[PDB]
RNA sequence: UGCUAGGUGACCCAAUACGGGCAUCGGGCAAAACUCGCGUAGGAUUAGCGAGCUGGGUCGCUUUUUUUUUUCAGCGGCCCAUGGCUUAUCCUUAGCCUGUCUUAACGGUACUAGGCCACGGUGGCACUGAAAAGGGGCCACGGUUCUUAUGAACCCAGCAGUGUUGAAUUUUGGACAAUCGCUUGAACGGCGGAUCCAGAUGCUGCUUACAAA
């Protein structure tokens, strides 16, 4: 019932485990009926498959955390480090938020980069309910005012949304603030929008969409217009 | 005829009856079955096909069936 | 990706909307050795009362603080003003 | 080439007179053994398979080991209690090793009716504490419980009214067994056998009536009594299926008589009263004089079975046995007038 | 057997619904015809046959 | 064992309200498979059976499961009793019976439809299935094609159709509508060279000058 729960953990354990030595036990069987039959050909068949069963490798005794260090060694690139993360996300391994994953979006140098690490970071918090938004929030923004994407910040309010996952007001006007210092209101108001959408207060928008219609006066009136016209249909 | 045989062939069974769909001159149908083995083997478990279960719930020892659920538009040109 | 969601309630977009139809899942009982073939345990609710104790999983309110579903319903207006634009 | 080892081994167990050395392997299927103790007829033999095959043996191999003791008890002339007690007590701990870790409710099943087979006219006993556990084993899973058959749970019951002293029929065991098979067979009551509603019939009446939750048992027994021997009622004299015996409606007409006579006028009695009076030589004597305690405790009379029951009541011969159901049969009947 | 609408395939599954209901209660009445049908020929020859008659046409043989 | 109806569901699908699939149980009747009693072409220019040729014991002969009672065989291994048959074996012809034709009948012999068996180019063998293979699996043979020759592909005694031989042998037709089968819970759904309809072609039963209502 809720026992499942914990012993498909536990008899999944011992099953990979059951799995990886059967596995490697007829893996060194095959081998040896391969030169003699020509069994080569069907014996590759369970030399990727066998050992390529739901994970190859396996979750570590240790938790693997000085492989995380080797991971998050500052002298190792985005996509090594990404794609040793992204395996260990395979491996199934619960990661802290600040000591891996923000090192890795501080490493991250590009817009896409971004968004790779925010799906590592979405994929971690589904490992993790199998939440910890706010300073990965806090870094994401010195990330924004770093190297100047919006659309990113956007997509965490959206992944967050997805499954429901609520961060802070104040995570919000740090949000709404960095879209103000960098310049794109669009951005700002979706994120407005988003922040509204948990239920949450509209985060005192004298401020705020008072910084937001400042921008968006010394940008385009139009979209000006268009806000002060949504304003009161929040409510603000 | 169980499953096994075709239309024509020897069977175990006496009879799928005195029968004649071709009208004739009024009261068009044949007389229907001759008697006392068909209730035998229709105790016995042994499946109707859908038109006898029809002839047979149309002839009244038998309750009717509903065929249609649905209508869609039939082609009578097929033939 | 998974299942797991313990005692959610959805509906599915194909099920008449008045006629109150909706899940109380379980749990899971699933086998994670084959990927296609899953199980979800399910207190079904029809018409309010419960029932039994593919595409188109169509995802309602979650009461419980959350969002619930008259904030869903401002926040749906709010929603077609953000389309609005 | 190495059938010698092979056989040394099997000399090291058995005398060199078997034939089950030559036929020896190590590698048997259980299938082959419940075979091959099915091609035997004396206690030697199956006393060699034992002791060459111990090992192998799971619950479907002592089901088929007690019939063959039953079978060698009707057929061997050279029977010897004492060793096939002495064996029936070597049976114990493979049970308690295997059967209890491994036991579905078919193997558990097939051998307690073998072990009631065993203990059947035409004493040997097995400790009551295990036939409690193998009751308590077979039932433990309310899945394969409920995909059960008739037959099987009415075996089982018939299995619990042989072999128990009747001091154990209040023990809690049996009543989580009753509680568990009530609750199976009262959804699938239109699947059962007739045989099997009286047998389910006669071991609820053996095993009822013996705070709050045993009273709310003896009540939740009467209402298994009063719904199956409805059941019964209802299953005789419609004639569109399998027509009951007389003698099986007559047991049961005696279990509800038993279940009268321990707690303290249905159609059962009647239609009873019709199947013995139109069937009476068919009838053995003895059901039916319980039948006739039965018109006694409901007071109910039924005047063409009491007119045709006294014509079986002159029809039998002096003798013990014959003379004690002639005298009951005449103490009932001055009961009734 | 429909999917994503609520104008008229509400028709189709109450129609859909009827044919199986129907069937069903003649599937029943089906039942209570075939076993009344085994009532009177078990009724028939249970009846009949197992009487004296067949053993005096034999002590009829017999005595002659 | 296989079908159909029932009754059950801590299951799955459908449901402005309820039925299907899916698992299990049991009632009905049922197939299947084996056994034996008899029948059966001629040949002495086939007279002994080159063989376990028959029987008894012992095992192996791949499941318990409702009350007094219940579970084949040389089929293989071993001993053993030394017998078993003598139109026995061996040869060659041949699917068998009902049929059809005739005879007055007894009989004698090419078909109709249909009963059963056998076989699928030849031979050996296995999986699964309760039971085994005519367009299922593996190998060897014999054909037919192609290779840069190393090897692969295929097997109409299914339909039409081609070729030899023959005195002689048919349309490379239409269609699932009717059955009947297989299948699918919508849908008069899908498919079937079974069949049903049309052709060519012996036999037959039965009409036939047009005009006009």
């Amino acid at each position: 019932h809720l026992h499942e729960l914990q012993d498909l953990y536990r008899k999944r354990q011992k099953r990979m485990a059951a799995l990886r030595h059967g596995a490697q036990v007829e893996l060194e069987a095959r081998e040896a009926v391969a030169w003699k039959t020509g069994g080569r050909g069907r014996a590759v068949a369970a030399a990727a498959k066998a050992a390529l069963d739901a994970l190859p490798l396996p979750p570590p005794e240790d938790g693997g955390k000085a492989e995380l260090a080797a991971a998050l060694a500052a002298d190792t690139t985005f996509a090594a480090a990404h794609e040793a993360l992204t395996g260990l996300l395979r491996r199934g391994v619960v990661l802290d938020a600040a000591e891996h994953l923000a090192p890795l979006l501080r490493k991250a140098g590009d817009a896409g980069q971004l968004a790779s690490a925010l799906g590592v970071a979405a994929a971690n918090h589904l490992s993790q309910a199998a939440p910890r938004h706010g300073p990965l929030h806090a870094v994401l923004v010195q990330e924004c005012r770093r190297l100047k994407a919006a659309a990113p910040l956007v997509t965490l309010w959206e992944s967050l949304h997805e499954h429901g996952l609520a961060p802070e007001a104040a995570d919000a006007a740090a949000a709404v603030r960095a879209a103000v210092e960098l310049g794109d209101g669009g951005a700002a108001v979706r994120l407005l929008m988003l922040a509204c959408m948990y239920g949450e207060a509209p985060l005192a928008g004298a401020a705020e969409a008072g910084a937001v219609l400042q921008l968006l006066q010394q940008g385009n009136p139009d979209q000006a217009a268009q806000l002060r016209e949504l304003l009161p249909k929040l409510g603000l | 005829m169980e499953k096994r045989q075709a239309r024509n062939s020897g069977v175990r069974k006496e009879d799928v009856g005195w029968w004649d769909p071709n009208p004739a001159a009024d009261g068009n149908m044949h007389l229907g079955l001759n008697f006392d083995r068909l209730k035998y083997w229709l105790t016995a478990g042994a499946k109707p096909t859908d038109k006898v279960a029809e002839l047979l719930g149309h002839a009244g020892v038998l309750p009717k069936v509903p065929q249609p659920p649905h209508y869609n538009p039939r082609d009578p040109k097929d033939d | 990706l998974p299942n797991h969601g313990v005692g959610a309630i959805v509906t599915r977009d194909t099920w008449h909307p008045e006629s109150k139809k909706y899940w109380e899942v379980v749990e899971v009982a699933p086998s994670t050795a084959d990927p296609t073939k899953l199980s979800a345990w399910g207190y079904q609710y029809f018409k309010g009362e419960r029932q039994h104790p593919k595409y188109g999983w169509l995802l309602k309110e979650q009461p419980g603080a959350g969002l619930s579903a008259a904030v869903l319903q401002q926040l749906s207006e709010r929603q077609a003003a953000a389309q609005a634009a | 080439m190495r059938k010698r080892e092979l056989l040394n081994e099997a000399r090291a167990l058995v005398p060199e007179g078997s034939g089950w050395l030559e036929a020896y392997t190590r590698n048997i299927s259980p299938r082959q053994l419940t075979w091959r103790l099915g091609k035997r007829d004396s206690l030697a033999a199956m006393t060699e398979g034992w002791q060459l095959y111990q090992g192998k043996f799971d619950t479907v191999a002592m089901a088929a080991l007690l019939r063959r003791l039953r079978h060698a008890q009707l057929q061997d002339p050279g029977f010897d209690p004492l060793a096939a007690q002495r064996l029936l007590d070597d049976l114990v701990p493979r049970l308690r090793s295997v059967g209890l870790r491994f036991g579905k409710l078919r193997d558990i099943t097939a051998y307690l009716h073998a072990l009631a087979k065993l203990r059947s006219p035409a004493l040997l006993t097995q400790p009551d504490a295990l036939v409690l556990d193998l009751a308590v084993f077979a039932t433990r899973n309310r899945t394969e419980l409920l995909h059960a058959s008739p037959q099987r749970l009415a075996t089982l019951l018939w299995a619990l009214m042989r072999l128990l002293p009747p001091q154990l029929y209040g023990s809690e065991q049996l009543q989580v067994v009753l509680d568990r098979m009530a609750l199976a067979s009262l959804g699938r009551l239109q699947n059962f056998a007739p045989l099997d509603l009286r047998w389910a019939a006669l071991a609820f009446a053996t095993f009822g009536p013996h705070e709050d939750v045993t009273a709310r048992r003896q009540s939740r027994n009467a209402r298994v009594i009063k719904a199956l021997c409805d059941e019964l009622a209802a299953r005789s004299g419609n004639l569109a299926l399998p027509q009951p015996e007389p003698r099986d409606l007559a047991l049961a007409a005696h279990a509800l008589g038993l279940v009268a006579a321990a707690s303290s006028p249905p159609a059962l009695l009647v239609k009873a009263a019709g199947v013995a009076a139109r069937s009476l030589p068919a009838l053995s004597g003895e059901e039916a004089v319980g039948l006739v305690e039965t018109l006694a405790v409901w007071g109910l009379r039924q005047p063409a079975l009491l007119e045709a029951l006294r014509d079986a009541a002159g029809r039998w011969g002096e003798g013990e046995q014959a003379e004690a159901l002639r005298g009951r049969l005449q103490a009932a009947y001055t009961r009734l007038g | 057997t429909s999917n994503v609408m609520d104008e008229t395939r509400t028709k189709r599954i109450i129609d859909h619904f009827a044919y199986h209901k129907a069937r069903k209660q003649y599937r029943a009445s089906l039942h209570n015809l075939y076993s009344s049908w085994r009532a009177e020929l078990v009724a028939k020859q249970l009846a009949d046959p197992g009487a004296q008659r067949r053993l005096k046409a034999e002590e009829a043989r017999e005595e002659a």
